[PDB]
């Protein structure tokens, strides 16, 4: 039992202790492609890289190299595709592996300049008059609409390929208020806003991977990975006792390193699996009561 | 520049 375990780590504050034997125990697997030389200039963070045996690949000649990473989880169906910060010159990179992927949806839980410094470029257009044209890999994103709430924004994005003239709709969940290394307000508001991930079809398996991404790709961007499918395998499995997170989250870091990066990031994706328990297991009241304590209307 |  879940709780049992929680309450049990809050009392003996192990917390720090719990979160170190999951770094100790975590994968090591080789990033031979990431530290090469050719591809420094991809790589925001010298200590974060994705697995080769893992890591997305470009579907052009020239360097195949962007720093993204598959998470696939057998058990649960669902595949993610995690990536740092798209850095001023891969953002054409960013762009060609979400069309190549054929991915829909575009989870960001940094902001652009956090804590006065720069941890991500503006990958995306602002105004619905300037659209972004990248011309490294032949594409052109256009703003179409947003849906802007207290703590997040939806916006609906369309991205056509230059080459084909193809175009797609990208819906782009921007989560606004949570800190580097640190953690949401409530697990109101976070639930609040997987489920409106959910409910757009983003998650959806006839569509690609969701791309999720905060500014290395590694903290906030495995705590929402981690609730997903520690609540998907709890809709599926029906039996929440056979849920172990600490086993799902080492799982996880088979396909990137690094997943969560605070011992309080991990308390957090407890809180956040207890309560969307609640949903699973029927409760169709919580389903509101999130988006009212979450205070989105402002 | 490093994450940590």
């Amino acid at each position: 039992e879940m709780e049992k375990e929680f309450e049990q780590i809050d009392k003996s504050g192990s917390w720090a202790a719990i979160y170190q034997d999951i770094r100790h125990e975590a994968s090591d697997f080789p990033c031979r492609v990431a530290k090469l030389p050719k591809n420094k200039n991809r790589n925001r963070y010298r200590d974060v890289s994705p697995f080769d045996h893992s890591r997305i690949k470009l579907h052009q000649e020239d360097n195949d190299y962007i720093n993204a990473s598959l998470i696939k989880m057998e058990e649960a169906q669902r595949s993610y595709i995690l990536t740092q910060g798209p850095l001023p010159n891969t953002c054409g990179h960013f762009w060609e592996m979400v069309w190549e992927q054929k991915s829909r949806g575009v989870v960001m839980l940094n902001r652009v300049m956090e804590k006065g410094s720069l941890k991500c470029a503006q990958y995306w257009p602002q105004k619905e008059e300037k659209e972004m044209i990248f011309e490294d890999t032949n594409l052109k994103l256009t703003l179409i609409s947003e849906d802007i709430k207290s703590y997040y924004t939806v916006r609906q994005l369309e991205l056509e390929n230059l080459t084909t003239q193809e175009t797609r709709e990208i819906l782009h969940f921007h989560y606004t208020t949570w800190p580097a290394f640190g953690v949401p307000e409530s697990p109101a508001s976070f639930l609040n806003f997987l489920f409106k991930v959910r409910e757009s079809g983003s998650l959806s398996p006839e569509h690609g991977p969701v791309v999720v991404h905060a500014s290395a790709g590694i903290g906030r961007s495995g705590t929402f990975c981690l609730a997903d499918t520690c609540l998907l395998l709890m809709d599926k499995r029906k039996d929440p006792s056979s849920v172990d997170i600490k086993k799902v989250l080492l799982e996880m870091r088979k396909f990137r390193m690094g997943l969560i990066a605070t011992a309080d990031q991990l308390r957090f994706s407890y809180l956040a699996v207890i309560e969307g328990a609640k949903f699973i297991m029927g409760d169709s009241s919580v389903q509101d009561q999130w988006k009212e304590l979450s205070h989105e209307d402002l | 520049e490093y994450y940590r």
